[PDB]
């Protein structure tokens, strides 16, 4: 199989640039229109991260910060797997993310938010996913946490999430939610995107029959990359 | 067939969880940094530095920066480089830094990349593909560095000859300054307003 | 008006003795049918607690047990109304919760849940409602926690609350939830309760206008007390 | 109309959470206990204690109880009562206790209540009104605990006779007894099985 | 009680000040985002009218500008009550209207349509809220009339009013219509609100059974003001 | 609970239909204006005036004014206000205007405000809440005027501050003047474009 | 990957012990609630049957036991595939089945029924499913038969199956019944199972493309079991 | 996600169905019986019987029984068994049974098990996993036989110190016999009624 | 595995031989119905192709014939799936298309349609699915064209298809036509067949995400053929 370019991003998929609902999207949003352009190994091609580097709990969030004891809050196992547009998994790729404590509180002097800090919990975790494009990691359901877009805005609990795959056009950042969590209805943010079925894509799933007892409860969460398609006549990539 | 997962913003602390080294926050053993060049990199070594301003000229100091770029002879370390050539393997391609607190400056040691082969037999001028992330962005912004020293090749580039306003293809050349015996090349990246940034959907 | 008796508690809008689903009950519920008795002034009366034993944190959870610093957890605000079944409200009647940390771990030796113990909270709280009836109060929104019905069994998160108002026919025990959380759909206990509409009764609404902006978040509860019935005639009940 | 708020366990912490003094929660500067009886307060004193056997015969540790009562005269101190007449101002007439984690008994200290009006110029015969909440008990078990002593007023007695079942009648008289000199009122509550404790819906 | 700010304006239940469908709009409004602020007492504050300066007649349009007879056009009575988001009435609040006549026509030289100047009517009337937030003035109904948006544009017939009330926050301009009024339908500034129960929510309904015989027709239409939320713990605003 | 009342522009006659006295509609024998002191007002008078241009750099002519501010002791004449101290008793804090419809100059006659306090024990800068409603205004757009004598209160203000564009915090200081005798701040308001005046959501 | 326990057994998919319409049951269901435990290796473990000892009739109901002739009766095929919960299929897990004959009688002095024994006819097979769960067996339509609930009781024509799998856990007895068979609408036994999705669980489909030109018909049934979780983390199973 | 096929009761035929030898329907070469012990199997054999009553006290004939256990050493002849110790290799660890059509009594010929780990470090007293099939039992009753010369052991046990019900626990524990020369453990297992056997859902 | 015959062709899923409507078939029809038979080695085996006959470019119908320049009209790749009826890939199956030119001409004397000839297209293809039964070329869109049925008879734009597979019984020829084209609704050929679902079955659909930039559009098209069951117990397919 040779690949050829990856299939073209669709826009009414993702929020636009400008949002005035979200405001610090005003001042941070070009008013030009982006420039599609013909992919080259330049977009096709992105690093690689060996498994090496990885510290036995980069995926553990309840433990990769905990000095005297745990940190407080809802222990959760999130999984689920990355796949490409034509449900190709994802082998490899870096799956990194970043959340608040149990309080809805970063670990930051920039977080004035009166949530309290929780000195044995950071919110930083990394992995690769598997050659199945399966990825597992455990933490502290983060709480919800008010922001000043409007006064009184809320964000709804999240954790965000970086992925670096195996072509640069797939670079994605975004952010998943936990199913039946209110604020997900009356969130700015996540009213940029377009479509009600995009939204739902960004909510993780209540994985009952994979709650470990007396211990954890688990949320599964797929995410889909752009996929790449494949040439049988003209290669013009090269 | 599956849609992609939407986009969302960084969000306010995106420079804090993807850099937690620097924010002060050790669960790491392994930090992922600014500085692509090792011991063994070949090329010659040059300072990619500039600021992201917003649409009222203001520095973002919570801006999120990444770099993706070939070796000194164009090759990326990706098994996706099709090119048959080895790559150098003291060079990972990729760095990722956010802008100081107070500046707002961003930087990358790195090196000058070699050409990369274009579409159709083509040759595209030496470049970096950067992408901007942060609070306020609500997808990635994609863009190119190109280099002023190299006028003869940009004039030749696909990609800079695919945007049809010729005024806006100098707003992806970075600057070349040498302070003492370093070589720096300046970027300004400017998301909104005058002499905006060409951003790209790649 | 000479009040009568309390309207007949509807043995169909609470849950049974004997309900097998939760396991416990299956020893702890008589096999015998309860005696209904014509109520007398032994039924129709009840204590009363004067405001100045209450302490000034007896209803804020976040502050009344706060030592070193703040719990850690999600700050929410509880109120809402106690009437009876013909809506008069509930005037001076004791409203005492109890719950756990946002861990879903209680204060207690007996608690061995690895859910981590937070030594600035400590999960009592009690207040009198006012003339409307009226109540208030702030604490941390307890976490879901396990517990052995079937060894994965899980409570949705929840406080415990108590009434003590103005008959002794009128005591009542019960748990309260939080809209859209999704283990309120597979509660064994939650599920004792015969109807839909009953089992609603018992979810908290979240109550955004309420919300203190870069503070806390609001939820509106109201509780329903049975009711006494006039006398218009004769007064059997003496 | 509305319908009544549904009915829930207490949970297994309900005598914690209820009782946090003795939990060792120190939360409450005034907290509510089993000690109905005040230096001032009328009426002979008198200790009522049992325990609350499950199906098996098993004492549960995990029980909270709560009893009301009227004062010496059979005044009820409560706003709620029509008899006219005073009520002992230094008597609650309320009172809450656990059972000890060991050894399963429950307690109170109380004062032996005075006959209380019943229904159509009737008279009741002594009793304290006693609920039981607890693990695995979906609605609060009311009860009623008369003492033995009183065999006249209790055969004439609206309520013991309203069961039909004479034979049940006993579960609800509780026995007298000495320790020395305090007047102890031995109660025992069966929530299944044989001699099942009557259980009233009020 | 000790009242705390005002809920957040619901931005969602408003029109955006950029409505290009409105031309006017596209130059007179912001490009900048607003900046929400927590308040103050400046926001929670505003002025109070002594009813002693109202005239007898400032209620009555019909009658405080009828020099040689009456105006022409249809008797109609508005009467209404002013609450707050929380059904709280609005007492003692200044509402200030002004309108058109019978044909269409402002009372000034700036209005050069040729619909026919009233020589008796005026179309500026004032009045204050009774303790119910209850209020009630008497006009001609105002004809519907042609404007320069599109060049055959015509606004349905309205009524404009303004509202100062408790807090500075309340401060309110609005227009409302007439039930039926097909201009209704068609109208851009009307169409500037983004939901459909909101556009109706500034219809007046016709009151039947309030119309007085033989003289006037009625009309119902109730404001509804932003409200204050009431404090039990910190008191911040101060 | 109910939605507030969705708001609509004033209009091209709102400067005309709530100033009815100004444009010759003598309907009310007391009519509100643009003059806040009264001969025994405290503090010292002051001349607020300026000019609201649109997105173009032109005057508005049909555009009212209205502002919201507290005595010389910075208490508001108001119910609401809760700092137990007595107001200036011959100060109503409210004004209204328009502007000229040839020169398009908008102005009051008031009192300097006293500092008020601000939240969490903070104190405000002097300032006067002023809000613009006109035709092609949607809702009526609120803003503060602060004054450039009081540079120090101003960089400790927390509204000012909650700018975080510190550029932008400017388009809310007023420049004093001296005509003659009199004290005149200049505070002009830009509602699109450059230098675009700050706009509250209260 | 390594294994943790099996998912909790769900409850509310399986029959009640106790089940009055199901008469013998009242007697041998216990009456105290089923104690859950936490898994061992003792339950997670199962023995291992080798192929070697199985014969080559074994699966084969129609020869099995054929001494003189064939057995009378409706030759069928029935195949399937045997999963865990999570899609896995389950390797050389132990199949057995029996059955009465086309009469509806059972090969045993203990049946009495007036239905006709087939002295070519066992009812008994058994086969080890291969490496993707898949297993086969032929024998002859079982008939209907009556049997002394309510005395006119009768059970819908069905095949006895037990399962012993990975997990001791899993160990499975029931009854699979035939497409359009109208007595399973009135079966007792059939119906003490709970929803109606899981008595649609246990019916064999006609699968028609897989008939057996003049031979025999075929019926496709799938079985599936409970399933094991995997561990990322702490594994407490030892 | 699936859910798991229903369970149905094994019906009146079911000792029948699943061993024909012993119901004179001779199908399988090779039959499965309660006979566990070969004659290189280590560990001391034993001989487990008892009977299976229902809520009226009497025996069930038609009762199908089978039982699952580790070799002499703890380990259990199962590819799941992950504690790295091989196991007997002649024990099959399984068997199966009827009761006597007549007596009513069951049993196995097989050895007395070792201890098998626990969860979390712990130790396992010695036990076999039985469970129950028959008319009637709409799903195989899991029980637990431990052994009464294993006092010390079961003290011990997690499982059995799982039942909160101490008084439940001795339902769990045989008693051992010794007829001659051979050791019995006598094991009644009661469904319905007092003394009812304690039963998992594991 | 030993296979055993093919299932049997569902003759209702098939166009009968008379068909009135298309004109041609009343005289090319049987009028004897045809007769089934059991199948043989015969009718289970079939020809192989080795891909060293192939040439580079038989499956480019864009430039197997390309002599001057390249020939007029919609450049379209064509790719899909060729599966038995259970969903197994049929592998190196030879699959071979004709066409008419974007006039909806074909390339021979016969064709006397006034739609113009291209001297740079053939309209022959062939190529061989490899083993995931997948398969692709690339083409010229067909135009439609008129044929003499009723005399303004137009077929809609198609693609005629054969294959050769695995067993002579699954030899089948058919048509497939492109999504949307209004005169799939009204021809005679395609009504032939029975069920709307199956004329469905030939409409290759628009593969939007596997269009070529700037180069050419693509349409999926799956192909399903006859297959074979496995045979378990006697097997007198010899
Ligand atoms: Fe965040
Ligand atoms: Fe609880
Ligand atoms: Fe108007
Ligand atoms: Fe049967």
């Amino acid at each position: 199989i040779i690949w050829g370019a990856y299939a073209q991003r669709n826009t009414e998929d993702h929020p636009p640039a400008y949002a005035p609902g979200y405001k610090t999207s005003v001042l941070r949003s070009p008013k030009n229109a982006l420039i599609s352009i013909a992919e080259t190994l330049s977009e096709v091609t992105a690093p690689h991260f060996s498994a090496d580097k990885f510290g036995p709990k980069d995926n553990d969030l309840i433990l990769n910060y905990a000095k005297d004891g745990l940190p407080i809050g809802e222990r959760v196992i999130v999984h689920g797997y990355v796949r490409d547009q034509f449900g190709r998994p994802v082998k490899n790729a870096l799956v990194e993310v970043w959340q608040a404590n149990a309080s809805g509180r970063y670990r930051h002097p920039n977080d004035q938010y009166i949530g309290a800090m929780d000195p044995n919990f950071g919110g930083c975790g990394r992995m690769l996913t598997d050659d199945n494009g399966y990825y597992v990691f455990r933490t502290i359901k983060p709480g919800p946490y008010p922001w000043r877009n409007r006064i009184n805005e809320w964000r709804p609990a999240h954790i965000h999430f970086s992925l670096i795959a195996d072509g640069w056009a797939q670079r994605l950042i975004s952010q998943f939610y936990f199913e039946g969590d209110t604020l997900i209805d009356s969130c700015p943010i996540l009213k940029t995107i377009p479509s009600e079925q995009q939204r739902r894509a960004l909510i993780a799933l209540e994985d009952k029959s994979n709650f470990i007892e007396a211990d954890s409860r688990c949320y599964r969460f797929d995410i889909t990359l752009r996929g790449r398609r494949a040439t049988y006549f003209e290669n013009d990539l090269t | 067939e599956l849609k992609e997962t939407p986009s969302q913003t960084g969000g306010p602390y995106v420079h804090i969880g993807l850099l937690p080294k620097q924010a002060n926050i050790e669960v790491f053993e392994h930090n992922l940094d600014n500085n692509l060049v090792q011991d063994n990199t070949q090329g010659q070594r040059i300072r990619l530095e500039g600021q992201v301003f917003d649409g009222l000229g203001l520095p973002l100091r919570d801006v999120l920066i990444e770099i993706w770029q070939a070796d000194t002879n164009g090759v990326y370390p990706s098994q996706a480089d099709t090119q048959g050539k080895q790559v150098d393997p003291n060079f990972l391609g990729w760095g990722r830094t956010g802008a100081d607190f107070g500046t707002g400056f961003w930087s990358f040691n790195t090196i000058k990349p070699g050409a990369v082969p274009g579409r159709k037999g083509s040759t595209q001028a030496p470049h970096i593909s950067l992408i901007i992330f942060a609070r306020g962005i609500n997808i990635g912004l994609h863009t190119r560095v190109y280099f002023d020293d190299e006028a003869e090749a940009n004039a030749k580039d696909p990609v800079l000859n695919s945007i049809e306003w010729a005024t806006r293809r100098q707003t992806l050349v970075a600057k070349r300054e040498e302070r003492d015996g370093e070589v720096v090349y300046r970027f300004d990246i400017r998301i909104q307003g005058e002499n905006e940034t060409v951003f790209f959907d790649i």
